[PDB]
């Protein structure tokens, strides 16, 4: 389970920051719709439940 | 009127319903295997219609022409997924996986 973790942890640490490129550049959003897509939020509650 | 030249956008319409070859926002299958449709667009803006023909076989090469029947990649703008021949377990549908 630790091999996931550390993926999980590198989507993260790769996420766009906040809307400093989010809001005004569509690109970081791209990026964070692909890899939203990846994780949905419906496992990620399940996980840390 | 210019010819074309590997690694460049480009932009197909559809002859008949005057429609531009696009990509979607949704995905089928019952799978999650991120892959949105291929369907034409009522207009060509949008940011999910061009696509490029990227390097493919070691016969071409990057800034080179292309030929006849010249076998390639087509990789769309915004969507990163490549135009696949998806031959999932339907009647082998396209879909940008």
């Amino acid at each position: 389970m630790s091999f996931y973790a550390a993926l999980i942890d590198l989507l993260g640490r790769c996420a766009p920051e906040m809307h400093l490129i989010q809001a005004g550049k569509g690109e970081a959003l791209r990026i964070r719709a692909i890899l939203r897509s990846l994780v949905p939020l419906d496992d990620l509650v399940g996980i840390i439940s | 009127h210019r010819t074309l030249l590997y690694g460049h956008a480009i932009l197909l319409r559809h002859a008949h319903s005057r429609m531009y070859l696009s990509c979607l926002t949704t995905s089928r299958s019952m799978t999650d295997k991120l892959a949105f449709d291929v369907g034409l667009q009522e207009d060509a803006t949008g940011e999910a219609c061009w696509w490029t023909m990227h390097p493919a076989s070691k016969q071409r090469s990057e800034g080179e022409k292309v030929r006849v029947g010249d076998d390639l990649i087509l990789v769309s703008v915004s969507s990163e997924r490549y135009l696949h021949l998806s031959t999932a377990s339907g009647e082998l549908q396209v879909d940008a996986s």
